[PDB]
RNA sequence: GGGGGGAACCUGGGGAACUGAAACAUCUCAGUACCCAGAGGAGAGGAAAGAGAAAUCGACUCCCUGAGUAGCGGCGAGCGA
RNA sequence: CUGUUGGGAAGCAGCGCCAGAGAGGGUGAAAGCCCCGUAGGCGAAAGGUGGGGGGAUAGGUGAGGGUACCCGAGUACCCCGUGGUUCGUGGAGCCAUGGGGGAAUCUGGGCGGACCACCGCCUAAGGCUAAGUACUCCGGGUGACCGAUAGCGCACCAGUACCGUGAGGGAAAGGUGAAAAGAACCCCGGGAGGGGAGUGAAAUAGAGCCUGAAACCGUGGGCUUACAAGCAGUCACGGCCCCGAGGGGUUGUGGCGUGCCUAUUGAAGCAUGAGCCGGCGACUCACGGUCGUGGGCGAGCUUAAGCCGUUGAGGCGGAGGCGUAGGGAAACCGAGUCCGAACAGGGCGCAGCGGCCGCAAAGUCCGCGGCCGUGGACCCGAAACCGGGC
RNA sequence: GCUGGGGCUAGGAGUGAAAAGCUAACCGAGCCCGGAGAUAGCUGGUUCUCCCCGAAAUGACUUUAGGGUCAGCCUCAGGCG
RNA sequence: GGAUGACCCCAGGCGGUAGGGGAGCGUUCCCGAUGCCGAUGAAGGCCGACCCGCGAGGGCGGCUGGAGGUAAGGGAAGUGC
RNA sequence: ACCCGGUGAAAUUGAACUGGCCGUGAAGAUGCGGCCUACCCGUGGCAGGACGAAAAGACCCCGUGGAGCUUUACUGCAGCC
């Protein structure tokens, strides 16, 4: 049968126009009181996955 | 393959 | 050209890779599978797109973001699809949404929005929306944007 | 429903192939369920018989072997030729075999 | 498309017989010559239009 | 008039586990296997107390598409209009 | 039709002929014209069907104004416990309902995803309904389906023989020859079996029958071997035998030499497997994906189910899919967008070759190949778990 | 007490002067058919020929340690030079 | 060199397990085939000290066998123990 | 048991042209080295070796295998309140 999208991926990741995989930075869900402003500020940004990890995740989004 | 003759018990090597 | 002349171009009908057929092929015995792992077995490994040996996977340690939805699902909204001015270069006289679907530019079920990239042309252009730039380009080139709803 | 026999018992046939090609003879017998016939004086073979009543002193006897019924072709009793068999409907509604070279009746 | 003419040439071991709607390249290539109506040629012109 | 039979097919009444989740309980396998009742050359369904946003459509059944979409989910594995 | 080789003509040779029929199977080998057929036509008293054509019957079909009589009850509806749906308690509606309570008759009632209002949609608690859909015990047609270890378990007297108390399990086994002409008769022998005779084109086609491989056993012949140390061979020379400046067979002496596979850091290994031979025996298919590749078309490419044709003919069908724009959680904006007060910064984005024509190319469709996902997914193998039976 | 004939009780069930004994010649859960080609990160096995190249037994993480994911190391194609 | 494998010359590389890549052989089946080989002998078998090929193999010859077999070029796989 | 007449198995078995010592070797050699010894083939006997046969070690460990059993392990269910 045809492949199914991995919904965990689609809820976490976007394939950009040239095919990069973009995620949200980890590590500011909680435990934030002592964290620097520089730390939280930078962790609110998107980020690009390393090539090997991106291309696995891309295979889980076959119909984007 | 009628009857399966069970094999002798081994020597106790304990 | 008779039948005994009909031939595929070189490289069109490659042969297959038959494994497990002797020493000389170089693909025999273990069938290019190596030795004795889970991957060597019939059935082999878990989905190598996800599984990482039992550790929390690269994907699952990443945060989720945005509205994912909730039952009963997608809320029906007016949809817009953009078409750049440069795409309209072929037509003359009039341009409507139904016309651009026939040209293969505007997928059905979408409302038409004209965009800026390109050059306007003295054309009557009927659409559900225009960008600031497409509006400026159009009027300045003699075109007549008629905003429909 | 029945094995088809373009040739019946008692009519004259030419033997068209085999060791006895050319021969002519009366169909002595027809064995349908073996698709074959017996022509008078054709396909003779030598059969060992035992010393026993009806055959004392024993030895051998001649018997006519069966020919494959396709090797035989009837000879028209009017133009005297070998022929294929046509069919013709008489006014009685009934049907007879008729020669193909001329138009004679083979019955 | 002549029903009558195709009946005539059916049984020849050197003629493949065909209607214009059935014109196919495998049958054009497995034969040495090609013969068409002006009617069937008109039909061929439509299909490769 | 019934009763019994009929390879598969069909509707109803009941209804697992291995297994997958690289352990497991929710989840999966699956309303599957299987048991039972009934039916027929088919069965079921069927003429809107419907859809669901079109100021629309117009019974049901079946195939294509919609769509691996909308969603559902120890938001895991997966499930899936 | 004739001639010719032949046991046999249908082969080959000469001269013809039919064809709406040159599908195919037979006949002594290879046949359009010998046979059975094929194309094309014809056919039912009787029973079955009859969805088409026809007729019959049942049945059907107005407009205002009044009236407020009727419009499906332990029902709707609410709550409790559950099921169904994509919906796993979720903001959880809808449909169904085991328990409690329990209405109304159109100014009645249900629904549009809690709930309320507005705006709509629909009329529950009686029943019936062809066709398009599914299956294949049965009949027929057709295979880039099997060919007797295959194909159904069974080509054959097979769900048999045999096994099991029983449920249940479950085989092996096809072929003389064109034709039985299936070997009279005589010889040895108790018979079996053979030797003659005979049949046949052929009898090492003789029924223990086509072909008749290999392991395995034997008879005969050539070389060789009873002072010799061996993974059995290989290299060299010599002798003998055979074929007829060479080759084949054999091996006396001298040289060298640790089986195969498997698993291993490492095996001749005293680690695994295999008595030997023959046959069966393991990386595939489908749909999706991702690269690559051969072509078609190119800001475009392409159809699915169906429909018409064909009877190994192709065509129609544009629904829909991918691509032509991205950015953002989204509202939204757009060659930009998002963060931000920002005209700041930054993230993710945006832009062919010769001579208008030619080549090419985004892309997309198909074929092919590698690899991936989903399925048993390279093949064989558990101990177990569950269901219904015995 | 022994024994013939006729009967009843069975699969998480029976029966047991108790040995987890026995329930049709192997019972800490009978047998058959079925789910079913269960699952087996384990062991075994995997078949024609020639040509070029040619590894690893390390690192991180891992209910992980004889299994994996990413990297390192091999190969092919295209591009750079 | 000649003119894009047409062959010649010169130079260099060519141990190999896991494994990557390339080129071939053979099996069954289809098109080619209403053809062609075939009783003056098909396939299969048994020899060969002969011919071609690096090899897998392919020829050719003799015996056996007695009725099938199938080219150049392509196509598809139940394809080699 | 032995000999003669009659009938005639078996597990096992890579092939075998299958000697000693001292060494060597994956660490216990008929098969490697160096020596020593030894004409060819049996029959009745004995069991030191062929790491002899038989049984894919029960012990032990490994497997995110299984099964019985236990409890103030977890989570349910019958039963009872
Ligand atoms: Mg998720
Ligand atoms: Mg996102
Ligand atoms: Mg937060
Ligand atoms: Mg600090
Ligand atoms: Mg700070
Ligand atoms: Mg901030
Ligand atoms: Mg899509
Ligand atoms: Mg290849
Ligand atoms: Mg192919
Ligand atoms: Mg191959
Ligand atoms: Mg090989
Ligand atoms: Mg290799
Ligand atoms: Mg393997
Ligand atoms: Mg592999
Ligand atoms: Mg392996
Ligand atoms: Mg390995
Ligand atoms: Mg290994
Ligand atoms: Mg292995
Ligand atoms: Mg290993
Ligand atoms: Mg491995
Ligand atoms: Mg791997
Ligand atoms: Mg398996
Ligand atoms: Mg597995
Ligand atoms: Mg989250
Ligand atoms: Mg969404
Ligand atoms: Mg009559
Ligand atoms: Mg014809
Ligand atoms: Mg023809
Ligand atoms: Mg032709
Ligand atoms: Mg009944
Ligand atoms: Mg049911
Ligand atoms: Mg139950
Ligand atoms: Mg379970
Ligand atoms: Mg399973
Ligand atoms: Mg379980
Ligand atoms: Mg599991
Ligand atoms: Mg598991
Ligand atoms: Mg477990
Ligand atoms: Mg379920
Ligand atoms: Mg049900
Ligand atoms: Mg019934
Ligand atoms: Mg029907
Ligand atoms: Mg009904
Ligand atoms: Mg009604
Ligand atoms: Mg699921
Ligand atoms: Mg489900
Ligand atoms: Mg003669
Ligand atoms: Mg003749
Ligand atoms: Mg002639
Ligand atoms: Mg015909
Ligand atoms: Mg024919
Ligand atoms: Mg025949
Ligand atoms: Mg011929
Ligand atoms: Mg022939
Ligand atoms: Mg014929
Ligand atoms: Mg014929
Ligand atoms: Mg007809
Ligand atoms: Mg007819
Ligand atoms: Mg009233
Ligand atoms: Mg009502
Ligand atoms: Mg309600
Ligand atoms: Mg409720
Ligand atoms: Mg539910
Ligand atoms: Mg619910
Ligand atoms: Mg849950
Ligand atoms: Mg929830
Ligand atoms: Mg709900
Ligand atoms: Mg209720
Ligand atoms: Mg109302
Ligand atoms: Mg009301
Ligand atoms: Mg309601
Ligand atoms: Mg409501
Ligand atoms: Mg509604
Ligand atoms: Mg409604
Ligand atoms: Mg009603
Ligand atoms: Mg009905
Ligand atoms: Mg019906
Ligand atoms: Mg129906
Ligand atoms: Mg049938
Ligand atoms: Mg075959
Ligand atoms: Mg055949
Ligand atoms: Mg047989
Ligand atoms: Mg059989
Ligand atoms: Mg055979
Ligand atoms: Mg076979
Ligand atoms: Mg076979
Ligand atoms: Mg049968
Ligand atoms: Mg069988
Ligand atoms: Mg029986
Ligand atoms: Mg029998
Ligand atoms: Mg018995
Ligand atoms: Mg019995
Ligand atoms: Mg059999
Ligand atoms: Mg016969
Ligand atoms: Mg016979
Ligand atoms: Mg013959
Ligand atoms: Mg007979
Ligand atoms: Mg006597
Ligand atoms: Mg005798
Ligand atoms: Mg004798
Ligand atoms: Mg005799
Ligand atoms: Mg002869
Ligand atoms: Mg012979
Ligand atoms: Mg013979
Ligand atoms: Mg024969
Ligand atoms: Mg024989
Ligand atoms: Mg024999
Ligand atoms: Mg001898
Ligand atoms: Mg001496
Ligand atoms: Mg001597
Ligand atoms: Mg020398
Ligand atoms: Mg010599
Ligand atoms: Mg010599
Ligand atoms: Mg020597
Ligand atoms: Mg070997
Ligand atoms: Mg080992
Ligand atoms: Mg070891
Ligand atoms: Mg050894
Ligand atoms: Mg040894
Ligand atoms: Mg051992
Ligand atoms: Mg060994
Ligand atoms: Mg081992
Ligand atoms: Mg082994
Ligand atoms: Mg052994
Ligand atoms: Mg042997
Ligand atoms: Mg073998
Ligand atoms: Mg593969
Ligand atoms: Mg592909
Ligand atoms: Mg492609
Ligand atoms: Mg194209
Ligand atoms: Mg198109
Ligand atoms: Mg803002
Ligand atoms: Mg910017
Ligand atoms: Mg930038
Ligand atoms: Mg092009
Ligand atoms: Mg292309
Ligand atoms: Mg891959
Ligand atoms: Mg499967
Ligand atoms: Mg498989
Ligand atoms: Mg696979
Ligand atoms: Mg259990
Ligand atoms: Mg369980
Ligand atoms: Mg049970
Ligand atoms: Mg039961
Ligand atoms: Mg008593
Ligand atoms: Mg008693
Ligand atoms: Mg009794
Ligand atoms: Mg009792
Ligand atoms: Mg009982
Ligand atoms: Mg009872
Ligand atoms: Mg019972
Ligand atoms: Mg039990
Ligand atoms: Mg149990
Ligand atoms: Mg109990
Ligand atoms: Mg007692
Ligand atoms: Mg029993
Ligand atoms: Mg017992
Ligand atoms: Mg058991
Ligand atoms: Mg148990
Ligand atoms: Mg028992
Ligand atoms: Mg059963
Ligand atoms: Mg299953
Ligand atoms: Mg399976
Ligand atoms: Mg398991
Ligand atoms: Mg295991
Ligand atoms: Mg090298
Ligand atoms: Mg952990
Ligand atoms: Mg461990
Ligand atoms: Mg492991
Ligand atoms: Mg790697
Ligand atoms: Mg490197
Ligand atoms: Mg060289
Ligand atoms: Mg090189
Ligand atoms: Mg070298
Ligand atoms: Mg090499
Ligand atoms: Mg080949
Ligand atoms: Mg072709
Ligand atoms: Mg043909
Ligand atoms: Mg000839
Ligand atoms: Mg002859
Ligand atoms: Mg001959
Ligand atoms: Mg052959
Ligand atoms: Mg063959
Ligand atoms: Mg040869
Ligand atoms: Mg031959
Ligand atoms: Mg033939
Ligand atoms: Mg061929
Ligand atoms: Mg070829
Ligand atoms: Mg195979
Ligand atoms: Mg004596
Ligand atoms: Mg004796
Ligand atoms: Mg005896
Ligand atoms: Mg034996
Ligand atoms: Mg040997
Ligand atoms: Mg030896
Ligand atoms: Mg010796
Ligand atoms: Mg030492
Ligand atoms: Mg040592
Ligand atoms: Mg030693
Ligand atoms: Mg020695
Ligand atoms: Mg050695
Ligand atoms: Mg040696
Ligand atoms: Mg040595
Ligand atoms: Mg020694
Ligand atoms: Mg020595
Ligand atoms: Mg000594
Ligand atoms: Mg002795
Ligand atoms: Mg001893
Ligand atoms: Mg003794
Ligand atoms: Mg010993
Ligand atoms: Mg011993
Ligand atoms: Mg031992
Ligand atoms: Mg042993
Ligand atoms: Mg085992
Ligand atoms: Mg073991
Ligand atoms: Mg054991
Ligand atoms: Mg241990
Ligand atoms: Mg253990
Ligand atoms: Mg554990
Ligand atoms: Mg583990
Ligand atoms: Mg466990
Ligand atoms: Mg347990
Ligand atoms: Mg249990
Ligand atoms: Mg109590
Ligand atoms: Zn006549």
């Amino acid at each position: 049968p045809k492949m199914k999208t991995h919904k965990g991926a689609k809820k976490r990741v976007k394939i950009t126009a040239s095919g990069k995989v973009v995620a949200m930075k980890t590590g500011k869900r909680h435990l934030n009181w002592q964290k620097s402003g520089k730390e939280i500020r930078q962790k609110g940004r998107k980020f690009v996955l390393a090539k090997p990890e991106a291309e696995r995740i891309k295979l889980l989004l076959p119909y984007e | 393959p009628t009857y399966i003759p069970r094999p002798r018990p081994p020597h106790p090597r304990l | 050209m008779k039948l005994s002349d009909l031939r595929p171009n070189p490289g069109a009908n490659k042969r297959r890779k038959r494994v497990g057929r002797g020493p000389g092929s170089g693909h025999g015995k273990t069938a290019t599978r190596g030795h004795k792992g889970q991957k060597s077995r019939s059935g082999g490994l878990k989905d190598p797109r996800r599984f990482e040996g039992g550790r929390s996977t690269t994907l699952m340690r990443l945060p989720k973001r945005g509205m994912q939805g909730q039952v009963p699902g997608e809320i029906k909204r007016p949809r817009y699809q953009g078409v750049n001015l440069k795409d309209l270069a072929r037509f003359e006289g009039e341009v409507t949404p139904e016309l651009l679907v026939r040209a293969g530019l505007l997928k059905k079920g979408y409302r038409l929005k004209i965009l800026g990239e390109g050059e306007a042309k003295p054309l009557k252009v009927v659409a559900h929306a225009f960008s600031k730039s497409a509006l400026e380009k159009l009027k300045a080139a003699g075109g007549e944007p008629v905003l429909l709803e | 429903m029945r094995v088809k026999m373009h040739v019946k018992k008692g009519d004259t046939v030419l033997v068209a192939s085999g060791k006895y090609k050319g021969r002519v003879g009366k169909v002595k017998e027809v064995l349908p369920k073996k698709y074959a016939v017996i022509v008078e004086g054709v396909n003779i073979v030598k059969k060992a018989v035992r010393v026993s009543p009806k055959y004392p002193q024993g030895g051998f006897i001649e018997k006519e072997a069966p020919l494959h019924a396709s090797k035989v072709r009837p000879i028209c009793p009017a133009c005297g030729k070998p022929t294929r068999v046509r069919k013709k409907f008489l006014e009685n509604g009934k049907k007879i075999r008729v020669c193909a070279k001329c138009g004679g009746a083979l019955d | 498309g002549n029903e009558l003419v195709r009946r005539a040439a059916r049984n020849l071991p050197w003629v493949v017989t065909l209607a214009p709607e059935g014109l196919n390249v495998y049958d054009i290539v497995r034969t040495e010559r090609l013969v068409m109506d002006l009617d069937a040629w008109e039909v061929f012109q439509n299909r490769i239009g």
